[PDB]
Parts: structure tokens; sequence; C-alpha cells
């Protein structure tokens, strides 16, 4: 049951960080 | 000039608007070996 609450841990736990570090990689120039 | 003496450090610029600053502010949530300031920020 716990597998459909885990999937959606792991695809934000990556969204959050991969947002943050993009505007990061476009902000610095 | 941190790029151009040896380029390693993890280096954060903190200028301009406030929506800019604010993405950068939660980085330091270590990986953040300096930040680039100015006295009125």
């Amino acid at each position: 049951l716990t597998e459909e609450m885990l999937l959606k841990r792991e695809e934000r736990a990556r969204k959050r960080r991969l947002q943050a570090a993009r505007r990061a990689e476009e902000h610095k120039n | 000039e941190f790029t151009r003496f040896v380029p390693k450090f993890k280096v954060l610029p903190y200028w301009g608007n406030p929506h800019d600053r604010k993405v950068i502010r939660r980085f330091w949530s270590a990986p953040f070996h300096v930040v680039i300031t100015s006295y009125q920020l």
C-alpha cells in the first residue's frame, strides 16, 4: 500500500533540488 | 577572481532582486565555501 506514497516521495525529492539547482545554474553568469 | 585563481571553491553570489536573493538564501538550508555580499544587504 505504501509504494504509491513512496513514488510520490522520490519524484518530489528530486524535483525540489532540481528546480533550485537549475535556477542556480541560470542565475550565476 | 574566485574563478580565475582556483575555481574549485563553491561560490555563491548574493545581489539583485528579493526573488533572486531568496532563491540563493534557501541553498544554505558545507557546500557554501563563500558568499559574495554588500553592506546594505
